[PDB]
């Protein structure tokens, strides 16, 4: 008997099977492409998404030898604010998905801002006026459909989430549902109400018609042909989960296609002053709790530059190689705001920019200067957290993909002058799914059944070479400062 | 002018004072590494004058690019990080001269790094200079002496292990 | 018989070897190492010039099989501003080669700001307080070595430049001579009195006895063991007079290491008011003629630098294909202030950056930027030189090294919407300084036995994309200012 | 409530006009390369409204990205060039859709673009649409009519060779 879980992420969709003891059994990943129309847009194929994950999960259980029959349940995580559309017949998209990085709703949100909503918005969503989350990426939608709106108030069209989606094409268009921590990055959902916003709803154009039902992160939403599937969580808020968030003042911080930083503020909403934003994340039965997240766009994908455009490394791994050949960056900065810069800047306009060139910069500084952004902008993102909430980290908990670079975990740490705690399992984010779903199957009854599988791989402790962090910040900042505002409107 | 050609006068783990002045709390020290003891342990040492040394005999680690620190094995296996002034990697190595080298061994006492006490007193953010014992948890007592201490003479600590 | 040019370049040494009937029979080329001490700086070794450039002599004399018995004269052509110093006795450097692009001197010129003369230097000198030229760069030379200004007033130190240091030591020490092109550049030398200037050699501690002897760019100077040395002077002029600069009006855009347009204005010595230098050319005998320049650092470099360090292509010439590939450059702008930005903006703190970046951006959209920043730049200085001179170009002559590009060629035309002309013989600099020494020694009697090798290979006219131009020049402008001021003082 | 479904009437080289309104002297285009007629030479028109299209029956050659202009060969070995209004680029192609594509074999009339008037009207440098012969050289003789035209009907220059 084990559990599955399903990750969907930005950059690809896996699948994971888990045994009581919680172990990590066997695994399945499959890349899938991002598209860009124009600039600051992003896409992918929902049935790519959909195709993906379907197969990395047969693969799965295919290559552990597992039947339909030993599997308790199904844990689902997935990519957040990235929305979808689809006609409910058909079981076809009427477009492809927005992602989240997605810059195109921007004007959108100058008007929203010209409105005056943002007082509105950041008070019940606990969000923030950015093309990064999904209403304006529905309306975006619906305004660029001929049959549109009409054809939804009718009812011909759903709306969803990679959650909302995958469930319904797995419970063959029988189950139409999202969770609450998946809701509340969408700008639709009231977070003091735990329900859809009617504002938001109206003043955006929604048609709640398509707006699918939401629920508790545990509970078992329905049953499948691989059978029941229980857990539903927004990625961030499960590898919160998996890493144990769930008590007041915890954190993680969350290093793969994007950065996020999350902590637990138990049932407490603390508005931030600080450009973070308020979320929901679980309780330890999967109940709402809250939470101060920072969103970092770029992280682990910078590396993807480096290393399918620019082609100046063949794996991400080999850049903790080049990295090292040069103890400094030469000066070099790099702000990777391929697609804006989210917390705490949110700016949808800046863009990309490398500085600092001078003859003898190398492909090597230029690498190194990539991975440093991922420090930086960390940085930028726990500083407005402490301020925020008021406390101290000692330490950082991380997870992800990234994590497997030394150096740059340990330049976190100088970088940040505190220790950096990697977990022995970077898979965290799907455990949590796990979790959530074994737990509301009595697979597990109890998290403290498991206080035990987060043994901790490794500490990165500030070298001396953590004296220069407030000299190597500013320029940082300095940096930045020139990346905002490129793009014109 | 200089003394550097004459004879001078000469005199369980200790360390001798590395640069002059008078010793500090280094929870005194306006940096939280340091203040924190993150960085690990020791004093910090509000100077006097002219010039960085040896504080064991040893082996020179690192020399910080803008040499303004440096880090230094012991005989005795004990790593001392010196660290001259605060933020002084901001000073862009401007007040500041490498004598030695990044491997040299040294007694206690060789130059390491000479400075220029004025420019570093109106230009540094802080002058206090701490002195740390890095690895920590490889010693088993830390002693801390007080007052004045002269360069290269005073010891400013005493450790176990 | 023939004549014997040596073009001492930035990037590389060369020989060639002329005809009567002006033909080019052999070349000799040596590249040698740029080195990079610090973030702004360049040197090189004196020595290697030297080295490079005799080797690359001979090889070509041997090349083509000729005698010192069958070799009218030699002409000098080198790189401008960049200075030298060495002992008297010796023949050896008490210091590397400081560049023109050099920024050391920075802050020099920060004083000699702060004290007044600007209005001065700019007035005699016909300069820019800018280390990209001389003064400075001696001054501090012998402000970094302990025995040095006494040690030179006493005289056992020489002052000298590439044609300077390239004769003397050729002349076994026996001629210690500069032209007048040279000396223009110097910051040293005044304009109108065609002397060194006192002021100058004062406020900057310059001792005169360093100075060498200043001459008509042609004379015999003296002779040498390969014999006659007739001709010197700086390699943009050459350029100019091999074109057949020479006469009011006329203009010239040099695309090789930098860049560099030139227009000559007859006798009179025209008062930049748009960030152009007044200098000296020759007038049609070798004879002192003023002029205008516009001097942009980086062009055919930005090249050899996704050459060798960001080792996008493995030859220049490849840039033309992968730049051809891609259409637009995506959004994307390279600043190529690897050592400031010269003409017009001179500012000697911003240093390179790229612009513009999103996650589809790749390797070629880089590659044609930093081709296109090159057409930009000419641009900028284009429309200075207009406004100064109140002259509208019909077309643009052209030559040097990247003129091989037809892509950069073309989108130069398109551009500025002006034609472009592309000379026969690329090696137009070196041409200059043959003319320059065989007319002084009878080899030629009178230009006009010339106004035939200049045959044009090619003319570039603007296309329907020439329409684009100001949209694609405006973000340009808007890139460059963004570069500006990045390092501190 | 629109015309498109049903029929029309229907009546050396004739350039028809590809959009409508009242002709221009080249000479009078707010822009250089216009004027000064480098990129060649022809008339231009300031518009009346709704659509262009082909002035000769010929292949679509380019069609800017931001489709405010495109060319196209004659089948009778002649190049124009269509360009609506002023630095247009800049719309970054609001106002515009591209009706044809890139590579269409086309009869006179045909339409190729379509647009907005009153948004180009107030958002564009300038409205006048220059229309021009790029080949200039391979073309014997220019002539430039007047007036009035109307689009894919009246002709605006008629050419040698
Ligand atoms: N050694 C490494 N250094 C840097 N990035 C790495 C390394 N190994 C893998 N990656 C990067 O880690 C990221 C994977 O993060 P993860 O948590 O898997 O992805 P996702 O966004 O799909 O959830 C990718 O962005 C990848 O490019
Ligand atoms: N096809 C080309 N495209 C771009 N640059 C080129 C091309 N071919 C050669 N080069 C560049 O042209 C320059 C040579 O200019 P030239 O006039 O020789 O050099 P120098 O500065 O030594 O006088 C170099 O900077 C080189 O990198
Ligand atoms: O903001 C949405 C995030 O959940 C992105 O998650 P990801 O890095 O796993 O794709
Ligand atoms: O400003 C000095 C110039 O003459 C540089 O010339 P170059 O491109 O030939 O090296
Ligand atoms: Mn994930
Ligand atoms: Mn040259």
């Amino acid at each position: 008997k084990y559990i599955v879980a399903l990750d969907q992420g930005t950059t690809s969709s896996r699948a994971v099977v888990m045994d009581h003891d919680a172990n990590i059994i066997s695994v399945s990943q499959r890349e899938f492409e991002q598209i860009y129309p124009k600039p600051g847009w992003v896409e992918h194929d929902p049935m790519e998404i959909w195709a993906t994950q379907s197969s990395t999960l047969v693969e799965v259980l295919a290559k552990a030898d597992i039947s339909s029959d030993q599997i308790a349940a199904i844990g689902i995580t997935n990519q957040r604010e990235t929305t979808i559309v689809w006609e409910k017949e058909t079981g076809k998209p009427i477009y492809n998905a927005i992602v989240w990085q997605c810059r195109r709703t921007a004007e959108i949100c100058e008007h929203l801002k010209r409105d005056g909503l943002e007082d509105y918005i950041r008070s019940n969503t606990g969000l923030v006026i950015d093309p990064y989350f999904s209403g304006t990426k529905v309306k975006w939608i619906l305004d660029h459909v001929e049959g549109s709106r009409e054809r939804a108030r009718r009812g011909e069209l759903l709306f969803g989430t990679v959650d909302t989606w995958l469930i319904w094409k797995m419970t063959q268009g029988r189950v139409h549902v999202t969770d609450y921590t998946n809701a509340s990055r969408t700008m639709l959902f009231n977070i003091h109400t735990l329900d859809w916003d009617d504002k938001m709803l109206e003043v955006l154009d929604i048609p709640r018609e398509m707006l699918p039902e939401v629920r508790r992160s545990s509970e078992v939403y329905g049953q499948t042909n691989i059978i029941p599937i229980s857990g539903i969580a927004g990625d961030q808020q499960a590898a919160l989960f998996g890493q144990l968030c769930v008590k007041e003042g915890m954190a993680k911080n969350t290093y793969g296609t994007g950065c996020f930083m999350l902590m637990n503020t138990g049932e407490k909403a603390v508005k931030s002053e600080n450009g973070l934003l308020t979320t929901i994340a679980c309780g330890p039965t999967g109940e709402v709790n809250y939470a101060l997240e920072g969103a970092v766009f770029m992280a682990g994908a910078s590396i993807q530059w480096l290393r399918d455009e620019m082609k100046l490394i063949n794996d991400a791994y080999d850049s903790e190689y080049f990295a090292t050949k040069v103890q400094n960056t030469n000066g070099v900065y790099v702000v990777p705001a391929f697609t804006g810069l989210g917390a705490p800047y949110w700016d949808p306009y800046a863009r990309g920019a490398i500085f600092g060139l001078t003859r003898g910069v190398n492909a090597n500084h230029i690498i190194r200067a990539t991975l440093e952004s991922i420090a930086y902008q960390t940085r930028d993102v726990l500083e407005a957290m402490q301020a925020d909430s008021g406390i101290r980290l000692h330490a950082l908990r991380v997870d992800g993909g990234a994590v497997a670079n030394n150096f740059l975990m340990q330049f976190q740490s100088d970088i940040l002058g505190t220790r950096v705690e990697r977990p022995e399992v970077r898979e965290v984010t799907a455990l949590g799914a796990a979790y959530l779903a074994g737990l509301a199957v009595g697979f597990w009854q109890n998290l403290d059944e498991l206080q035990e599988k987060a043994v901790i791989e490794r500490e990165f402790r500030p070298g001396i070479e953590t004296t220069e962090r407030n000299y190597r910040y500013a320029g940082w900042k300095k940096a930045v400062k020139r990346a905002m505002a490129w793009e014109e409107h | 002018g200089l003394f550097d050609k004459l004879k001078s006068l000469v005199s369980t783990i200790e360390i001798i004072a590395p640069l002059s002045g008078e010793i500090v709390n280094i929870e005194d020290v306006p940096d939280v590494v340091f203040a924190e003891k993150i960085v690990g342990d020791g004093i910090a040492i509000k100077p006097t004058g002219n010039k960085m040394v040896a504080p064991v005999d040893g082996t020179i680690g690192k020399i910080f690019e803008t040499n303004h620190a440096f880090s230094i094995e012991s005989d005795s296996g004990v790593e001392l990080f010196v660290h001259f002034g605060i933020d002084t990697v901001e000073l862009k190595g401007e007040g500041f001269k490498r004598i030695a080298e990044e491997g040299q061994r040294v007694k206690v006492g060789d130059t390491v790094i000479e400075f220029d006490l004025p420019l570093l007193e109106e230009k540094a953010k802080s002058t206090l200079t701490p002195v740390v014992i890095s690895n920590m948890d490889e010693i088993k007592e830390l002693i801390k002496l007080s007052g004045s201490v002269t360069v290269g003479e005073t010891p400013v600590i005493r450790i176990k292990k």
